[PDB]
RNA sequence: GCGGUCGCCUCCUAAAAGGUAACGGAGGCGCCCAAAGGUCCCCUCAGGCGGGACGGAAAUCCGCCGGAGAGCGCAAGGGUA
RNA sequence: GGGUCGUUAGCUCAGUUGGUAGAGCAGUUGACUUUUAAUCAAUUGGUCGCAGGUUCGAAUCCUGCACGACCCACCA
RNA sequence: CGCGGGGUGGAGCAGCCCGGUAGCUCGUCGGGCUCAUAACCCGAAGGUCGUCGGUUCAAAUCCGGCCCCCGCAACCA
RNA sequence: GGCGACACACGUGCUACAAUGCCCACUACAAAGCGAUGCCACCCGGCAACGGGGAGCUAAUCGCAAAAAGGUGGGCCCAGUUCGGAUUGGGGUCUGCAACCCGACCCCAUGAAGCCGGAAUCGCUAGUAAUCGCGGAUCAGCCAUGCCGCGGUGAAUACG
């Protein structure tokens, strides 16, 4: 869900980028 | 919460401690810098920290390694309800 | 009648114990009798038919059919009519003792989470030592697809050792992981 | 078969059944599955004791797991308290450690609510 | 042992993290060992 | 009168045989068991201390120690390993 | 001990072809309202004095025996 | 002195009688509806049973004592 | 230092309890506003935050940019479970004089409550509700899930 900072759907929510949402 | 290129310690006490570190003698110094780091080198002193109210003594060990100087000088009063 | 650890006792455990303490007589040297295993189960009381898996899987790991304890007095707090079965108690001796005791030391205690070693103080002062277990599946014969529910036991081991010192010596040198 | 402690996973996936080991999941899994070369999509019911020992051995040695690990996570705590440290009080008497807000819901760290009375 | 209905207790074979474990003599022969604290990871010979 | 009591067992009273009174001091019975019976063969307590998973004063297990303080269906006395 | 009678899935019951099985308040569901109701609308098998014995079949007849309610009597 | 019943959550009652678990109304606490309060609705909390022995495996429950409580009685003189 | 207290109590919201659903890969469609004190395409190292470098644009030019849902393919197989990410341990990034009180973010470990919510009670009549992103102001950074806005797909129902 949009609250897992460890997932794609999550990082999109926060607005941030990571290993699960690389730029 | 790190720094790393960094490791900031206010130089009010840092001078007094590095001077107490190699001193020959030690007693309790009273600082307002809780925003500091503590040690690697400060360990073994008594130091009076400040909560907003007064100056609390802190005996220092290595278990106190990086912990900013005021974790050991609490700002509250509780005792429950 | 062979049983490697039994052998290793006679050849190399016995003499180390003679050199270490020193003995007029061959008998004075500590020998190892009666490792008695006892499951206290309240775990099956009012339902006493839960028992016989825990009894059959006892005999599976020792190799001996256990007999059944019953109740000394009646104690109201947990149940305990003076009749009922509390658990199984199997007495092991002689080869059949060792055949289980080596399987204990090479398999069981390895298979415990942690296992930082056997507590050193369980010697009773007259030089026997007992301990206790929880998951019975630390044994080889227990597959965790045969477990209905977990229950442990208390293992007492008796020794002709007159003292606790020699008790630990005998057990250490039998390869008892210790502290 | 089984990983550190016991922790038998089974059926389902292998990568998945690994999370069910403590101190491990997702990341520490999918990578330690290539580092044994084992298929991640494998079904842990069926697979060769070959794959198991190379997996069971890799993991048990590599990083600290619950029997050892939980011991050590607790270990920082008794140190984080008993020193006199701030987080140690929030541990000692049991409130939220990292910042946040205690006027309203702590509920996880606080237990269930013990209500009393108004003005 | 008294004669009837009581497990066989026949010589067996078991394994470890390293190779085999000898003495055995168990009813329900041929079992398997995950780990040994004397083959010794996981305790003795420390790490 | 009102109250209490009214037969049976145990203990004291009772004065070292028996027996022995009072509206003298205290308690129990009006049953229970097809095993709690016959016999043959085994077995020996309570308790305390140490030990030992969930077991805590007390469940179970293991040691030493324990001559009877336990048990004997129920009251007391005698008796009894 | 006689005589009548029972005897009923949660409770009350209501059932003597040899078939099923309920009818009421209950319980849950679901409409209604506010509140309390009151009305409405939905159910597994639950092998029904007890084992026996009658037959094509017996909740469901016959002897048995446990029981209950009732009523008669009698008590050295 | 005498015979009878009783002492249980703050109040008032059950439960004891037939050992094993404590219930009912009100009060009270949190919430609800209301501008608001009551009424009402949804939730909850709260006691070792006068006390002290004993009995039992287990005592509010059975037994003894004591402490209160209520009731009856105290006649011929 | 506090405004951040925590036995508790109400209000507004976010994420949810899963299979019209979650995870991964690939491919596609917006509007609006911001920005050469700044927005950083692009190369490098970094798992990543980010750090390097560095090109362009006072901007219908160049940058924030990625739109998300969806679309396709694959996995999960009804599990407190690949649901859900609360809490906690540890390791670092950056802003800043400084991150203990008390910051935002990345990764590793941890994986909590929760199986559609009692009495009650809210919004919405159409490009509305639901649901999906995105921008901006304030601002060093940020506790924004806020508020002001923007398009994306797109219901149900009104007897009375
Ligand atoms: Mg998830
Ligand atoms: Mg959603
Ligand atoms: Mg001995
Ligand atoms: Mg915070
Ligand atoms: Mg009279
Ligand atoms: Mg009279
Ligand atoms: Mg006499
Ligand atoms: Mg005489
Ligand atoms: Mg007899
Ligand atoms: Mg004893
Ligand atoms: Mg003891
Ligand atoms: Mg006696
Ligand atoms: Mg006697
Ligand atoms: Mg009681
Ligand atoms: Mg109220
Ligand atoms: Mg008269
Ligand atoms: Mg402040
Ligand atoms: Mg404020
Ligand atoms: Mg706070
Ligand atoms: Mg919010
Ligand atoms: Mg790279
Ligand atoms: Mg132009
Ligand atoms: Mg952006
Ligand atoms: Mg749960
Ligand atoms: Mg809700
Ligand atoms: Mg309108
Ligand atoms: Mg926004």
């Amino acid at each position: 869900g949009k609250g897992d900072r460890r997932t794609r759907r999550g990082k999109i929510w926060r607005g941030t980028y990571g290993k699960y949402r690389p730029r | 919460r790190s720094l790393k290129k960094g490791v900031f310690v206010d130089d009010h006490l840092l001078e007094k401690v590095l001077e107490l570190n190699a001193k020959g003698e030690k007693r309790l110094i009273k600082t307002w810098s809780r925003r500091s780091t503590i040690v690697p080198e400060m360990v073994g002193h008594t130091i009076a920290v400040y909560n907003g109210k007064q100056h609390v003594p802190v005996y220092i060990t290595e278990n106190m390694v990086g912990h900013k100087l005021g974790e050991f000088a609490p700002t509250r009063t509780y005792r429950g309800h | 009648l062979d049983v490697a650890l039994k052998r290793k006792y006679y050849e190399e455990v016995r003499p180390e114990l003679i050199r270490r303490f020193g003995y007029q007589n061959v008998w004075e040297v500590p020998r190892l009798e009666k490792v008695v295993i006892n499951q206290g189960l309240g775990e099956a009381k009012e339902d006493a038919r839960i028992l016989e898996k825990a009894a059959q899987e006892l005999a599976l790991i020792t190799g001996q059919k256990p007999a059944v304890t019953r109740a000394k007095k009646s104690i109201s707090n947990f149940k305990l009519r003076k009749g009922m079965p509390i658990g199984l108690r199997v007495t092991l001796r002689r080869d059949r003792m060792w055949i289980f005791l080596e399987k204990l030391l090479n398999v069981a205690l390895p298979r415990i989470r942690d296992f930082r070693g056997l507590n050193p103080n369980s010697f009773d002062g007259r030089g026997n030592y007992n301990l206790g277990l929880r998951e019975q599946l630390i044994f080889p014969e227990i597959t965790y697809d045969m477990v209905d529910a977990l229950r442990g036991m208390d293992i007492a081991v008796v020794t002709t050792a007159e003292t606790d010192e020699e008790a630990r010596a005998l057990l250490e040198l039998l390869g008892f992981p210790f502290r | 078969a089984r990983i550190a402690g016991v922790e038998i996973p089974r059926n389902k996936r292998v990568d998945v059944a690994l999370t069910y080991i403590y101190g491990i999941g997702k990341a520490r899994a999918k990578e330690a599955l290539e580092k044994t070369g084992i298929n991640p999509a494998t079904r842990v019911k069926d697979l060769t004791e070959a794959e198991v020992v190379r997996l069971r051995e890799y993991v048990e040695n590599t990083w600290k797991l619950e029997g050892e690990l939980r011991a050590e996570v607790a270990a920082n705590i008794k140190r984080l308290m008993d020193i006199g440290c701030y987080r140690g009080l929030r541990h000692r008497r049991g409130l939220p450690v990292r910042g946040q807000r205690t006027r309203t819901n702590a509920r996880t760290r606080k237990g269930p609510r013990k209500t009393v009375a108004g003005k | 042992m008294k004669e009837g209905i009581h497990p066989k207790l026949v010589p067996a074979r078991i394994i470890c993290g390293c190779g085999n474990v000898i003495e055995t003599y168990s009813t329900k022969p041929e079992i398997y060992v995950e780990v040994c604290s004397k083959c010794h990871p996981f305790y003795t010979g420390q790490q």
